[PDB]
RNA sequence: AAGCUCGUAUCAGUUUUAUGAGAUUAGAGGUUCCGGGGUCGAAAUGACCUUGACCUAUUCU
RNA sequence: UUGACAUUGUGAAGAGACAUAGAGGGUGUAGAAUAAGUGGGAGCUUCGGCGCCAGUGAAAUACCACUACCUUUAUAGUUUC
RNA sequence: GAAGACAUUGUCAGGUGGGGAGUUUCACAUCUGUUGCAGAUGUCUAAGGGGGGCUCAUGGAGAACAGAAAUCUCCAGUAGAACAAAGGGUAAAAGCCCCCUUGAUUUUGAUUUUUGUGAAUACAAACCAUGAAAGU
């Protein structure tokens, strides 16, 4: 209250870290109290944080998911006081997901693991390069509960990553979410999560299918209209000259008249 | 103000009064102001700037760029100069922190995050093509603005104060403030 | 002071008879037993129908 | 009700004349790589086993 | 019912704080070692102990500046209890 | 005797006080809660001008891989197409493509919707775009 007895915290994450040792379950004391006393704003400091990134790093799955979710709570300003975030990725990604594909975890759980890697990957401009392959599995309308999958994938694009790694991403979505016969749900969902990741990343996806993705604009269904100027938006400010003449909106145009001479 | 050139005046005969210590001391601007918290995403950044850091930068390029560029004094590298790196995480640490900064050219800046990747972009060193003040958590932040000129003082600091005490100190100097 | 219902809402976080007693949803509950009743106006003649008395004949198609 | 500009001819509960205005795949099989059981597996992205959902050919407009 | 003022005078001894002047500090792991952090860089040298070049580490140590926190030393005075 | 600068007493200021008084009775849709909800994010809230060229939807016949749907050629086709789902209007266009521009610009008054504006409407002077031009 008065102030911080530092004697007593910096003995009591001893136990803690000691009792994350013991691989059975007796962590679970430590994740849930840790998150009780930041959320209470009593143990604001760095040697807390570890704890929990030994907890995200654990066997446990219950203690796996007491880490994950202090670091998610959109996250919490404890990644502004970790040792390495890209090594923490990379480690998380390693282990749990792909490594050893123990198939340990549910996919309630492994699509929390997904929100918190993209969700520091696109803050903090990481590279991993392994996220994006991995995505492509359950990257289909056939699979249980997409839509949070994709507005992850969305979440760890960048400015400052090869955009090829993403092309294959966004013609993998268009092969199976706008191509023929697919329903407007359907299509509307990829057209959104396309022109999200192109905001991030603008050259991922060319000219001749941003042109066919436009060709929707009027198309009667009222989401994939919606979709569809939200992406001629997007580009009609970044790189209207992958637009045709119909599409540049009497400012873009008139940029690109002065500009072309 | 002239208030700046009586500081760098004698700044200058600091210049003279313990010489040499073999090297050239740069000239640096620290920057002390309150009033803002960058725990929250205040974030700033510009780079409109212009200095002698000892210029040692290396350039990644192709044989159009590794021969134009053996002149101007300047360390340079093949794209086969890095891809037999990658085995080993200190080596192509090394060079990351060997070099001021990098440069490569307009066909690299696709391949360089398969080789390089976890490195160079965290650093803040990452290369920029070819034919930085950023606040990240704390709020004190220097720059080096020149060597042993009272206008590039001003012109920074003016700079800085458009993108939101100050000192001003060369590599052993005092502190002016 | 504190026992008010402006003070006691400000602490904690609409229809005619809401107290630290009988929240909204009883409110309507206990109003049943009562008003289940025909309204007039002075001289006498139907201004509101009681409930489930409404008089319409409606279009059943 | 009290009046005040003046006493035209304009008016009219009327007429005349012209003229406009959804559910069905049983029958075949492929997948779920998040649902995995089965003899087996130090070890295995298997022989096959069913729950399935899946892509299908049908019918009305 | 609890607080302030007044009635309300004569004495004493203690504790805390304003306000200045100071003084020092940092073990998750690895690393010689207990790394706030940031920025300049490869000696002022009593020693050339050393700083650079060498690991290990997110971050590298001399030398000199910045501006964050933490804990303590003294009472011109200031007051409160 | 006790007690003592406290209690008391006086004035202010918070709390309690039905004991008592007076009185009333714009949008599809991933992201947090109540139940299948009101709320929070982000996400739509929209290219007009004037010149040229050309006809659309659909069907039939026909061509290696190529099939009901991949590209090509011919015939029919008053619109069955498109123009922000059974409706009016539009076919050398009011539609698609192409060329040039950005009159979606200022000043002066007029009309309808409407006393308040806005909206649309025509009207003249300038700067302008367009086409060879009429003219817009």
């Amino acid at each position: 209250t008065n102030g911080k007895n530092q004697k007593l915290n910096k003995s009591t994450q001893a136990v803690c870290f000691n009792l994350l040792d013991q691989p059975d379950s007796q962590g679970i004391w430590a994740t849930k109290l840790t998150r009780e006393l930041w959320r209470r704003g009593i143990w604001d400091d760095s040697r807390t944080v570890e704890i929990m990134t030994q907890a995200a790093l654990h066997q446990d799955v219950k203690i796996v998911m007491s880490g994950v979710m202090f670091f998610l709570d959109l996250n919490f300003s404890a990644i502004h006081l970790l040792r390495d975030p890209q090594g923490f990725a990379e480690k998380l990604f390693k282990e749990h997901l792909s490594g050893k594909t123990k198939n340990k975890f549910d996919m309630e759980q492994k699509i929390s693991l997904m929100q918190l890697l993209s969700r520091l990957i696109g803050t903090h401009k990481l590279i991993v390069l392994g996220i994006y392959t991995f995505f492509l599995k359950y990257l289909t309308p056939k699979q249980r509960d997409v839509t949070r999958i994709m507005s992850a994938c969305a979440q760890a694009c960048h400015d400052l990553v090869p955009p090829e790694v993403i092309n294959v991403m966004v013609r993998k979505i268009a092969d199976e979410f706008v191509s023929d016969g697919v329903a407007n749900e359907v299509a509307a969902a990829g057209i959104n999560t396309i022109r999200e990741i192109c905001s991030r990343a603008p050259l991922a996806i060319d000219e001749i299918l941003l042109q066919d993705l436009v060709e929707y604009k009027g198309s009667k269904a009222k989401g994939v209209n919606m979709a569809a100027k939200s992406l001629i938006a997007l580009y009609r400010d970044v790189a209207p000259e992958m637009l045709k003449k119909k599409d540049r909106g009497k400012n873009a145009a008139m940029e690109v008249q002065e500009a072309k001479k | 103000s002239s208030q700046v050139r009586e500081h760098v005046k004698e700044l200058l005969k600091y210049s003279n009064e313990t010489k040499k210590r073999n090297f050239l001391e740069t000239v640096e601007l620290q920057v002390g102001l309150k009033n803002y918290d960058p725990q929250r995403d205040k974030r700033f950044s510009g780079s409109l700037k212009l200095p002698r850091p000892n210029m040692s930068i290396c350039i990644f390029g192709d044989a159009f760029d590794v021969d134009r560029a053996k002149s101007c004094g300047v360390d340079a590298m093949s794209v086969d100069d890095l891809k037999k790196l990658n085995k080993n995480k200190k080596l192509i640490k090394k060079l990351s922190k060997k070099y001021n900064a990098f440069i490569a050219s307009e066909v690299l800046i696709k391949q360089v995050p398969r080789l390089l990747g976890p490195q160079l972009s965290k650093a803040g060193k990452f290369p920029t093509p070819v034919s930085k003040f950023q606040l990240k958590k704390v709020l004190c932040l220097a720059v080096a603005v020149g060597n042993v000129l009272v206008n590039q003082i001003l012109m920074s600091v003016n700079f800085f104060v458009s993108l939101l005490s100050l000192v001003v100190k060369s590599s052993m100097g005092p502190a002016f403030r | 002071t504190g026992k008010k219902e402006k003070s006691r809402r400000i602490r904690e976080g609409r229809v005619k008879g809401e107290n630290f007693y009988r929240d909204s949803k009883r409110v309507k509950f206990l109003n049943m037993y009562t008003s289940g009743k025909e309204i007039r106006n002075k001289k006498g003649n139907l201004i509101r129908a009681a409930s489930f008395q409404d008089s319409t004949i409606p279009d059943a198609r």
